[PDB]
């Protein structure tokens, strides 16, 4: 009865993860894009800043 | 900035101490050879580890055995306590000196699984440059099975019917031709896999061994000596 | 979602021919080496055959290598095992397994126990 | 009954596929087509941290963005001062094959673990000045593939026994077990709020777990092969995932679907490590080749390349303030890029 | 009383042509070698230090060649002055003997790594190679320092400004002793070392048969042809150099003028043969190796 128990657990997991609130991928993409835009200036990896401002040089 | 200079000097002193210890560790690490024990868990690896220990274990995690031949230190690792999925934790042995592949040669049923595992080891991206010391263990059991003839290899390996023993075969005294042919066919399966690919960057060293065989340490020493000789020749551009 | 669905099987008299098929989804299937694996009742998973990405380099276990021809249809994204001559010892659950990584010659399928990229299997009784 | 349960599982999978398709209306690339390209982002190797004997298997930055921990399968954990290239600490490990290392956010502790199926916690701030094994967490039956410090008292460890575990370090006991993965869990990523964490396994699926509950919130099945790397988006509402199928994929937690696939026709090697920059615009992923590609995470364009490692790039980590990226490779070398 | 040098064409035509060919080949070979070692190789091992040093010595020898080519093509007439002649001959000889000693170092390292692959694996330190390379360069510079004094520019009866590789006739007697010391210490002992090391390597590779591991006859052939190349390129050179010094000290009489003229021509031929080393070495040590080719794209 191990196989049926594993199948029942998988079915329960699928039921649990099926009844969740899903937002449209347009909204999620817009949110990620907005977060990237709002924090772009704080990202030191976008531009090679000279040693006068950053460590490691 | 006197305090800052003092902190910098203290950090440099600590780094220098760490670098001295790391040079000592590099000497020790390069002086010793790491061997990966592989093969079916049902036959061969534990007995070989125990034999090396008689010449140091540990149930929790890897079974590690350190032995010394002449004046050279070998650290052999049987990876127990792991799941049956080998594909991920085996990438971490990409730099061992050799993989000692133990095969229950008498178990014809599991011979194909051993051959598939050997093929996976040989053709793996991170084991392309690693040589395999092939220990065809349980040779006494193989001789007993061949002489008794209860089960034939042709049932499991149809090509054995057309197999003829190699001209360079060296039968032991008192060994019938049937046992020699079966033994060398089982060896030649692994050797065919080994020579099918590799481009000369690694080699397979097959040995016929048993439980009462006390020469395994010398065999591993000689094979690792040849492995590092080949590594040196490649490094020296002598190839 | 990687999925391998096996079809074909059931009761076949000894000496019969049976074509097992496996429909593949969730991966390209034209850049993966495919395998047919077998679990006999009370014996454990045993590798039966495999076929390379291009369809060449076919190989079989010795117990079937005179039969059980393996084939691969990349255009149809399916794998096939044609068991022309069948024996009572061939009665087993036949799974279609995928090699874990696409462009690799190694085939580190964990036959026994659980393997992720394996089908649910089809029962073949002889 | 097994057939009925399997059919119910298939029906549930079809239902979640239909729900995801209904929620999927636009595409991340379609939305960000109007976003200007990030340009050719080229970084320079400003530090090369050398001293490891064997291949570097793991890496982790400190919260101070200056101290690094590196794990090498020679059996070493080296704490580096990345600013001044000095080695702060060198911790010998009982088992050499340590596949993961962690740095506590406070910096007081460092974690490691590997083929011994044990998470070793080392106190870096002992009174006597040495580094001692403060804890030896046991209970995993497979190799320790990842570990992340939730705090000085709690650590999440992913293992090759297809399970993750939240450990209370003080008691040394596995307070919570996260199960559901079918293959070896190879990666782990704590959310910025640490209330959730996503784990990628060898079943080509990632799973979002609630730390305080132990239940898997959601499963993402975009990849085709074993997942080797996983990293949370800086917002915490998404995460990137690198696999052996030579692709990276971005999954949004609320959208519950793939958002973007970062792959190229000429790369056929698996991804060993992934990371995000501060804003999340750049996704840095190291490959089985000698390279680490940085991708425009919003545009799926390969923004740049980090080359300079002799062997395969094993570990990758963007520092907390985003000033630099540490890449450690199998050539026993760790390089800081800026 | 001096001999007429009937066979002088060897110093006038054969040597310039041999040196030109050696320049053309060795410049490219050693430039490729040093480029691969510096900008393409790993952080280097013990043998890589010796190989790079040998390549650099050969490259500097090749770079020294063109002035000698111009000198020889003009009937052994020097134009650049006494100091330039001294510097050129000194650089020539330091490069030659440093290449010889680094070949000896390579042979000893190979002997350790081939006859004792396991016992040497702890003793194989890159820092030891660096120290030995520095010691070799320093010893070469010190032992060839007397060339800076001996290689004085002179004027002969033919009004030609000759740049003496060896010395003027005034100091020839002492320069014979100096040359004997340099040949015995910096060529003869290294010759014995390299011959013995490579003979022992051949013995190991034959008796062991490299077990059954990849044992292509290319390795044995290379280990056999390296000492033969070294011998047939350097033993005649030093033998005829000592013979020419003796013939310039002794002889110089009508009773033995023909012998002096013959040994002088043989000495020029051996001077060309020794220059051939700077071309053969990059081929035998880098191009003939599969690992270097694999690192060469
Ligand atoms: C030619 C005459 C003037 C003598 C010149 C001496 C030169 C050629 C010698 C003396 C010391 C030697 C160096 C000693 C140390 C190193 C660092 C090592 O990592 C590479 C080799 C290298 C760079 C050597 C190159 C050759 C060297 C520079
Ligand atoms: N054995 C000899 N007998 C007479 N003249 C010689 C002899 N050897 C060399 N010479 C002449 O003396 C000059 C210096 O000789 P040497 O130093 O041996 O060669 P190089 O001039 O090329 O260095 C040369 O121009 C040569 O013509």
């Amino acid at each position: 009865t191990a196989s049926i128990a594993q199948a029942r657990k998988l079915v329960e997991q699928l039921k649990m993860e099926a009844n969740i609130d899903r937002i449209k991928v347009s909204k999620a993409a817009a949110d990620l894009m907005a977060y990237c835009e709002a924090h772009a200036k704080e990202d030191p990896l976008l531009t090679p800043v000279p040693a006068s401002e950053n460590p490691f040089r | 900035t006197e305090d800052q200079r003092n902190e910098e000097k203290a950090q440099r002193e600590a780094n220098k101490k760490i670098e001295k210890q790391l040079q000592k560790d590099k000497q020790v690490y390069r002086a010793t050879h790491r061997l990966l024990l592989l093969g079916a868990d049902n036959s061969g690896k534990s007995t070989i580890v125990k034999q090396m220990r008689i010449l140091s274990g540990g149930t929790s995690g890897i079974f590690e055995t350190k032995f010394q031949v002449d004046k050279v230190n070998f650290h052999m690792f049987d990876v127990g306590g792991q799941r049956d999925e080998r594909r991920k934790w085996i990438q971490c042995f990409n730099d061992v000196t050799a993989i000692i592949f133990v095969v229950d040669s008498s178990d014809y049923n599991r011979l194909q699984e051993a051959l598939n595992l050997f093929k996976s080891i040989w053709n793996n991206r991170w084991l392309r440059t690693i040589s395999v010391i092939l220990f065809l263990n349980k040779q006494d059991l193989l001789a007993e099975k061949v002489l008794a003839g209860k089960s034939k290899i042709e049932d499991y390996f149809p090509e054995f019917a057309r197999y003829t023993t190699p001209e360079d075969a060296t039968p032991e005294p008192g060994e019938d031709p049937r046992v020699t042919r079966a033994k060398y066919f089982i060896r030649d399966e692994f050797l065919r896999i080994s020579t099918a690919s590799g481009d000369g960057r690694h080699y397979c060293y097959p040995h016929f061994t048993c439980a009462v065989d006390t020469e395994n340490a010398r065999r591993i020493f000689n094979d690792c000596k040849d492995i590092i000789l080949q590594m040196n020749l490649r490094e020296y551009n002598l190839v | 979602q990687v999925q391998l669905q096996e079809s074909g099987g059931g009761l076949v008299q000894p000496g019969g021919s049976l074509r097992l098929s496996c429909a593949a989804s969730g991966f390209t299937f034209s850049n993966y080496k495919m395998n047919w694996v077998r679990q006999a009742p009370g014996k454990g998973l045993e590798w039966v055959s495999d076929i390379s990405q291009s369809g060449a380099s076919i190989s079989y276990t010795g117990s079937v290598k005179g039969r059980f021809t393996i084939s691969r249809d990349n255009a149809k994204n399916t794998l096939y095992l044609q068991m022309n001559s069948l024996k009572p010892e061939d009665t087993a659950v036949y799974y279609c397994a995928r090699c874990p990584a696409p462009f690799t010659r190694d085939c580190f399928d964990v036959t026994s126990t659980t393997y992720a990229y394996r089908g649910q299997g089809t029962q073949v009784t002889v | 009954e097994l057939d009925q349960l399997r059919q119910e599982a298939e029906q549930l999978k079809n239902q979640i596929r239909d729900a995801r398709k209904a929620c999927a209306d636009a595409t991340l690339s379609q939305i960000t087509n109007n976003i200007d390209p990030v340009g050719r982002i080229q970084m320079r190797t400003r530090r090369t941290l050398r001293g490891h004997l064997a291949k570097i298997y793991a890496m982790h930055w400190g919260t101070d963005s200056r101290l690094l921990v590196s794990a090498s399968q020679d059996g070493k954990l080296i704490i580096w001062d990345s600013y001044t290239t000095n080695k702060v600490h060198a911790i010998p490990l009982r088992s050499s094959w340590v596949m993961t290392c962690a740095y506590a956010p406070s910096g007081n502790y460092v974690a490691c673990g590997g083929l011994d199926n044990i998470c070793s916690i080392y106190n870096l701030k002992t009174r006597e000045g040495n580094v001692r094994v403060s804890r030896e967490l046991a209970g995993h039956t497979g190799y320790l593939s990842c570990c992340r410090f939730l705090d000085d008292n709690q650590i999440v460890t992913s293992s090759g026994d297809t399970t993750c575990a939240l450990w209370d370090i003080e008691t040394g006991q596995q307070t919570t077990t996260f199960t559901g993965h079918t293959g070896d869990v190879m990666s782990l990523s704590l959310a910025p709020d640490t209330r959730l964490f996503v784990s990628g396994a060898c079943d080509a699926s990632a799973k979002l777990w609630d730390v305080r509950e132990g239940m898997c919130r959601q499963t993402f099945t975009g990849h085709e092969s074993d997942i080797n790397a996983i990293c949370f988006f800086p917002n915490g509402n998404a995460f990137a995932t690198g696999s052996d199928d030579a692709t990276c994929r971005l999954f949004d937690l609320r959208a519950d679907q793939e958002l973007m696939t970062y792959s190229h026709d000429n790369i056929i090697c698996g991804i060993t490590s992934v990371s995000f920059s501060k804003s999340g615009r750049l996704l840095l992923a190291g490959y089985d080749d000698f390279n680490c590609n940085v991708w425009d995470a919003l545009k799926a364009d390969r923004a740049g390349v980090l080359a300079g490692h002799d062997n395969r790039v094993s570990c990758l980590g963007v520092t907390d303030d985003g000033m630099a990226v540490a890449t450690g490779s199998w050539d026993s070398f760790l390089k800081i890029w800026n | 009383f001096k001999c007429a040098l009937t066979k002088t064409g060897f110093q006038f035509y054969y040597l310039p042509a041999v040196y030109i060919l050696v320049f053309i080949i060795g410049f490219l070979g050693n430039s490729v070698a040093i480029w691969m070692f510096v900008f393409h190789m790993k952080p280097w091992s013990g043998i890589s230090v010796y190989m790079f040093n040998l390549a650099l010595a050969d490259f500097l020898y090749v770079l020294t060649l063109p002035a000698l080519i111009f000198y020889y093509f003009n009937k052994t007439d020097w134009i650049f002055g006494d100091a330039m002649c001294k510097l050129q001959r000194f650089i020539f000889h330091v490069n030659l003997y440093g290449s010889i000693l680094f070949l000896t170092c390579i042979s000893a390292h190979r002997y350790s790594g081939v006859v004792y692959p396991l016992k040497s694996l702890g003793r194989l330190k890159k820092k030891n190679a660096i120290c030995i390379s520095v010691l070799v360069w320093l010893i070469v510079v010190v032992a060839i320092s007397p060339i800076l004094f001996y290689s004085g520019t002179g004027v002969r009866k033919n009004k030609t400004i000759t740049c003496y590789d060896t010395t003027s006739d005034e100091y020839l007697r002492s320069y014979f002793i100096y040359s004997m010391c340099t040949t015995v210490a910096m060529f003869c002992v290294p010759l014995v070392l390299i011959l013995g090391c490579y003979g022992l390597i051949v013995r190991a590779l034959i008796y062991k048969d490299l077990d059954n591991s990849p044992l292509r006859r290319k390795s044995i052939y290379l280990v056999i042809i390296v000492p033969t190349v070294f011998a047939v390129s350097y033993i005649p050179f030093h033998v005829m150099k000592t013979m020419n010094l003796r013939a310039r000290l002794d002889f110089q009489t009508p009773a033995m003028c023909a012998f002096n003229d013959r040994v002088y021509a043989t000495y020029q031929v051996t001077r060309g043969l020794a220059s051939l080393n700077s071309c053969v070495d990059p081929i035998l040590y880098f191009l003939a190796g599969d690992t270097f080719r694999r690192r060469l794209s």
